[PDB]
RNA sequence: GAUGUCGGCUCGUCGCAUCCUGGGGCUGAAGAAGGUCCCAAGGGUUGGGCUGUUCGCCCAUUAAAGCGGCACGCGAGCUGGGUUCAGAACGUCGUGAGACAGUUCGGUCUCUAUCCGCUACGGGCGCAGGAGAAUUGAGGGGAGUUGCUCCUAGUACGAGAGGACCGGAGUGAACGGACCGCUGGUCUCCCUGCUGUCGUACCAACGGCACAUGCAGGGUAGCUAUGUCCGGAACGGAUAACCGCUGAAAGCAUCUAAGCGGGAAGCCAGCCCCAAGAUGAGUUCUCCCACUGAAGGUAAGACUCCCGGAAGACCACCGGGUUAAGAGGCCAGGCGUGCACGCAUAGCAAUGUGUUCAGCGGACUGGUGCUCAUCAGUCGAGGUCUUGACCA
RNA sequence: AUUCCUUGUCGGGUAAGUUCCGACCUGCACGAAAGGCGUAACGAUCUGGGCGCUGUCUCAACGAGGGACUCGGUGAAAUU
RNA sequence: AAGGAACUUUGCAAUCUCACCCCGUAACUUCGGAAGAAGGGGUCCCCACGCUGCGUGGGGCGCAGUGAAUAGGCCCAG
């Protein structure tokens, strides 16, 4: 539950630290890139929603400077996430890794463990920068 | 309404007993949650989730605790189903000292003097 | 035209092939073929069936002639399926099969007279910047003079619940046909004890 | 705002909003161990009896 | 709406009904019944019936839970000494009602509360 | 002798000159993507920055971000930013008092619904005897949205780049119904911790007040979503624009002049809910019978009264009422809290340890005749006539 | 607090700024005791932004108490 | 719950902060002030030691020690 005005944290070297949600999508992989579409009324960001996002505080020096409109995926949420032989999961804290309309994220590592429905949500490269999966 | 004569929780134990799986005796210790994830492909991972455990809540087949770890930086809770098919199994790394059976408290602790007894 | 009727004993959890699945269970009983109703006789196809048992001190006259027509024992509650045209009596387990998606009737659970948030999902005023109707309350009913009226259908602050509900499509995880036990994915409409028919699917879904 | 009544009410009217005010008479049975008068499960309040004396009168 | 709740309110408080409920049951086990509305009654008996079944104990533990609802020492030293053990032989059916007339400024109905 | 004004919010409902989706003709229509006209109003039509704004510009998405009507819909429904009452200021006009549809800061929006309309719920009578139950469905309401991906298929088409219709499968969004197993919320006294003070003579141990819980920490049933399950349909019939078959008025040609087939998210039906006050009052099963003198005792059966209820403002509805487990208590179990009091021990003590997975106990599952459902009263049939048939 | 045209033009802040800050000046219609420009401190003054925190909101829920409901007592009003 | 002004004319309302001790505090200034700037730390119980209820130390319990009540939200710019 990730919506528009929420701040996010940077799991990605990538120069940004520190994001504000702007827009929720409903779009993922899909052989071509990045999907376009869902509908456009989606309300909230589980783990593996592609969001868009101002950048609001970035690190000087770095690929990714503040102020600009971004793609992030989710991998953090606060918010629980349930599966289906009935297991929980909550991280302290909500955060997302910068990426770009490939899908590929745009640092060269992410920070801390991922969700693994990034895994089930085909972000096969962002699972690969990851330290853990859950 | 209609109202049989029956035991109620009767049939709903003898329903939930083929569901419920009984697991070693802890309280908040520490844990080793040796589990599975075979989503990885069609083929079967194994990983270990190890943290103290701040709750458990139910009963029979509806039972559960709940671990907290912290991965890389980052506090992180987990919370398992005893009969979960995907926890293959649970050990105690070691037993603490506590006075509640919560301890939703450590989770603005979050630092490492700020830990379970013994 | 498959049917049966049963109590609803409660939900619980259980594994089919490693993944959690939430189950109501239902007590389909054996349910005695009171009356038999043909188009020839009765002008349309049914059958009358009957379910809690019922000592027949607690038993009007009337209706024990109307059970000792048929030959069984007094049963609280009767109920007719259209269309449904068995033989003997009708028991759980040789009805229904494992995954048939099948109907689920029963009685919503009864909530009162409720206001126009809870009853219709009104927007209510907003709870601050001065207002009276700080919230609950159903704002405009009307156009002006020439409209003249309120709509007739209206929504406004009512009795909700209490009411039949049924469910489409709830699929049969277990039957434990012996203890006329059925366990069914998901949440069947009522409250535990309640009456509820279990019924062959409306939609033939393709 | 302040709602008030726009043509006064027929007595006609207004009598068969009354149709309703009827009192219910007390279903009342006579005591088998005092002379009459008692009121369903509650004692005699003559004899005190409701099977042998509770209150005192 | 409440579909399994269980108590009154009785147009009180959470700190009266308790102060309620403790000084009534003063009063039943200090003068053997009392007359009061019959709802104060209804609520009454399964206060008091459960508070003489802490008496049943016999041990000091027991008093001193019956000493924590019942501030009366000597009402306290009645239940646990007299009447408890007046009645170890009896599952639980320490109180009954019976309903008198009605009364006249208000027009209640009211009660009897006995032993 | 008063029809309250802009804008917002809240509720909707209607037109179609259709923003999306559906079906068609022509195209300077290869495919793909479009243009434009015809039919189509079922459903859908996003969140934000600036401004009182309506409009409009921008952000970021969308299948799409339609136009209007309903006193420029809606102030006995709410605001009160704009404006249009007194104060005050600037600019400008006026010698002045004062002044403009110029700006600017401030500035009382009136507890009780009588009738109709509307949402829910009863009472009465009616439905040619008095009753307990099961129902047909006249008729009426609800619902109706859409994307993305995959197979067909890198196929038809196209120099290439690109790249389909048709048919089939999967997964969402928003909406809605139900539900509480799951994840959580709350659970005003179910458990525990804590401070000041007052009390139970003192110690120990407890109670009150500090909120209408003193504060904190958890929390069962219930209720609840952000939580879960299900849905929108498939098939059919008649159609719109349109597409065709047989074919004349004209030995040609023509979908038409007789006639006939196809053809939409629309119409009717199918799905869910209400429904015989459908006064046209329907059908079926079962019961009580033919009393006495419009009545009165009674049958079948109900009600009143009590004890309760996942029913509920009241009524109504369901269950139990001694041939009784209905509710409470009591027993056992579950679940919640988290190891009681007392005693012993260790320590100068604060405290620690043991006895003790202890103690305590709302709403949960059963069992149990300890409590109360005692006694009893009040109602409630004798069945109109006419015509037809069939047996008397 | 004066500017009609006007959301003047550039820049700042914002993802986006008719508001606000800074320049510019073409000042409809500033201007020097109806005082002109400045000023530290002061302000239940007015205007714009930021941090923190929140049921203000997405989008409402559950709980409490006082009314609303029921019964016995007393029993109004505007209006017609 | 997750979110945190997305509400709105306006953060209006309602949070937050809160008392005393210690450390530390900017532009700018009429050299007084801005200033309680901002910020960070302490707060209970026992014992021993020094001093005039403090202080130094050691130990103890709780999620928490102005343990409940009274008792600032702050900053930048006009
Ligand atoms: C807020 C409550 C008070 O309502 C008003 O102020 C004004 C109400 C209405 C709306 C308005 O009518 C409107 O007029 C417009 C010009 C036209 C309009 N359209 C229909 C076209 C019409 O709607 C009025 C001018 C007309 C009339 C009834 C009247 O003059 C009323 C006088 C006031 O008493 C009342 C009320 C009592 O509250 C008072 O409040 C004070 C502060 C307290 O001290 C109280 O005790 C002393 C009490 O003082 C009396
Ligand atoms: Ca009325
Ligand atoms: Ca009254
Ligand atoms: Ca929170
Ligand atoms: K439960
Ligand atoms: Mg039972
Ligand atoms: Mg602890
Ligand atoms: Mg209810
Ligand atoms: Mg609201
Ligand atoms: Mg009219
Ligand atoms: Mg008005
Ligand atoms: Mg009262
Ligand atoms: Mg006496
Ligand atoms: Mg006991
Ligand atoms: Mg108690
Ligand atoms: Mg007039
Ligand atoms: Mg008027
Ligand atoms: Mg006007
Ligand atoms: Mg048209
Ligand atoms: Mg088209
Ligand atoms: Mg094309
Ligand atoms: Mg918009
Ligand atoms: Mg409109
Ligand atoms: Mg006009
Ligand atoms: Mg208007
Ligand atoms: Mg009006
Ligand atoms: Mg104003
Ligand atoms: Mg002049
Ligand atoms: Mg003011
Ligand atoms: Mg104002
Ligand atoms: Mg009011
Ligand atoms: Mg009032
Ligand atoms: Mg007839
Ligand atoms: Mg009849
Ligand atoms: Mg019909
Ligand atoms: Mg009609
Ligand atoms: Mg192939
Ligand atoms: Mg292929
Ligand atoms: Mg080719
Ligand atoms: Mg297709
Ligand atoms: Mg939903
Ligand atoms: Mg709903
Ligand atoms: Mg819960
Ligand atoms: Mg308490
Ligand atoms: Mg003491
Ligand atoms: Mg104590
Ligand atoms: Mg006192
Ligand atoms: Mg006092
Ligand atoms: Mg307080
Ligand atoms: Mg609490
Ligand atoms: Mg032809
Ligand atoms: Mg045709
Ligand atoms: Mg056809
Ligand atoms: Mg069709
Ligand atoms: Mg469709
Ligand atoms: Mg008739
Ligand atoms: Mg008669
Ligand atoms: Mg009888
Ligand atoms: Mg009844
Ligand atoms: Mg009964
Ligand atoms: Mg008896
Ligand atoms: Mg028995
Ligand atoms: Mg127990
Ligand atoms: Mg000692
Ligand atoms: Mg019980
Ligand atoms: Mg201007
Ligand atoms: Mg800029
Ligand atoms: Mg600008
Ligand atoms: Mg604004
Ligand atoms: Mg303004
Ligand atoms: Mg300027
Ligand atoms: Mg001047
Ligand atoms: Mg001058
Ligand atoms: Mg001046
Ligand atoms: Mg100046
Ligand atoms: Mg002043
Ligand atoms: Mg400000
Ligand atoms: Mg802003
Ligand atoms: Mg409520
Ligand atoms: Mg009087
Ligand atoms: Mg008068
Ligand atoms: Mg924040
Ligand atoms: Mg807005
Ligand atoms: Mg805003
Ligand atoms: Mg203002
Ligand atoms: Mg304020
Ligand atoms: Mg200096
Ligand atoms: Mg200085
Ligand atoms: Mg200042
Ligand atoms: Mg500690
Ligand atoms: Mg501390
Ligand atoms: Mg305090």
């Amino acid at each position: 539950m990730i919506m528009p005005q929420s701040r996010l944290d940077v799991a990605d070297n990538s120069g940004a630290r520190e994001i504000m949600c702007i827009r929720v999508l409903n779009s993922g992989i899909g052989g071509k890139g990045l999907t376009t579409g869902g509908g456009g009324n989606k309300r909230y960001a589980h783990v593996g929603d592609i969001i868009v996002a101002s950048v609001k505080d970035a690190a000087p020096r770095g690929a990714v400077k503040a102020g600009d409109v971004v793609k992030a995926v989710v991998v953090r949420t606060s918010h629980a996430i349930k599966r289906a032989d009935g297991s929980t999961i909550r991280f302290d804290r909500n955060a997302a890794v910068i990426i770009n309309n490939q899908g590929e994220p745009r640092g060269t590592r992410v920070f801390g463990p991922v969700a693994r429905e990034l895994r089930d949500r085909r972000f096969m490269k962002i699972v690969s920068l990851a330290p853990e999966v859950l | 309404q209609t109202h049989i004569k029956i035991n109620r929780g009767e049939l709903l134990r003898g329903i939930e007993q083929d569901h419920t799986r009984q697991l070693p005796d802890f309280r908040p210790g520490d844990t080793v949650r040796v589990d599975t994830k075979v989503r990885e492909g069609n083929r079967t991972r194994s990983q270990a989730f190890e943290g103290v455990v701040i709750a458990i809540n139910g009963s029979g087949s509806r039972k559960s605790f709940t671990v907290r770890k912290i991965s890389f930086g980052e506090g992180v809770e987990r919370v398992f189903p005893f009969a979960s098919p995907l926890v293959n199994q649970v050990t105690i790394v070691e037993r603490g000292k506590v006075r509640r059976a919560k301890l939703y408290y450590l989770r603005e602790l979050r630092g490492k003097a700020a830990r379970i007894k013994s | 035209m498959k049917g049966i009727l049963g109590t609803k004993i409660g939900m619980t959890q259980i594994w089919k092939n490693d993944r959690a699945i939430p189950v109501t269970v239902v007590l389909a009983g054996p349910c005695p073929i009171v009356q038999r109703k043909t188009a020839q006789t009765d002008g349309y196809e049914a059958v009358q069936i009957g379910y809690a048992p019922k000592a027949e001190r607690k038993v009007n006259k009337p209706m024990q002639g109307h059970f000792a027509k048929a030959g069984v024992a007094p049963t609280r509650i009767l109920r007719e399926f259209r269309g449904f045209a068995p033989d003997g009596d009708s028991v759980n387990v040789d009805i229904f099969a494992e995954g048939e998606k099948i109907d689920a009737t029963g009685t919503s659970k009864g909530k009162g007279t409720q206001g126009v948030m809870k009853r219709w999902n009104f927007a209510g005023g907003p709870a601050s910047h001065g207002s009276k109707k700080w919230h609950r309350r159903p704002g405009s009913i009307g156009q002006r003079k020439t409209p003249g009226r309120v709509y007739k259908g209206k929504r406004m602050a009512g009795h909700m619940g209490m009411e039949r509900v049924t469910v489409q499509n709830l699929e049969v995880v277990e039957i434990r046909a012996g203890e006329n036990l059925i366990l069914v994915k998901g949440a069947i409409p009522g409250a535990n004890g309640g009456l509820v028919v279990l019924r062959s699917a409306a939609k033939a879904s393709a | 705002k302040h709602p008030v009544p726009k043509k006064k009410t027929s007595k006609s009217k207004r009598d068969m909003r009354r149709s309703h005010h009827a009192l219910t008479a007390p279903n009342l049975t006579e005591c088998p161990q005092c002379h009459g008068k008692k009121l369903s499960h509650h004692i005699c309040p003559n004899c005190g009896y409701y099977d042998g004396r509770q209150v005192l009168a | 709406m409440r579909h399994g709740k269980a108590g009154r309110k009785l147009n009180r408080n959470s700190s009266a009904r308790v102060a309620l409920a403790r000084a009534q049951a003063t009063a039943l086990l200090r003068e053997g019944r009392i007359q009061t509305t019959l709802t104060k009654a209804k609520e009454l008996r399964p206060f008091v019936e459960q508070l003489i079944t802490t008496a049943k104990g016999g041990d000091l533990h027991s008093r001193r839970l019956v000493a924590q609802d019942i501030h009366d020492k000597d009402v306290v030293r009645k239940v646990m000494d007299e009447v408890a053990p007046k009645y170890a032989e009896r599952p639980g059916g320490y109180t009954r009602i019976l309903r008198v007339g009605t009364r006249r400024g208000d027009g209640v109905t009211m009660a009897l509360i006995e032993l």
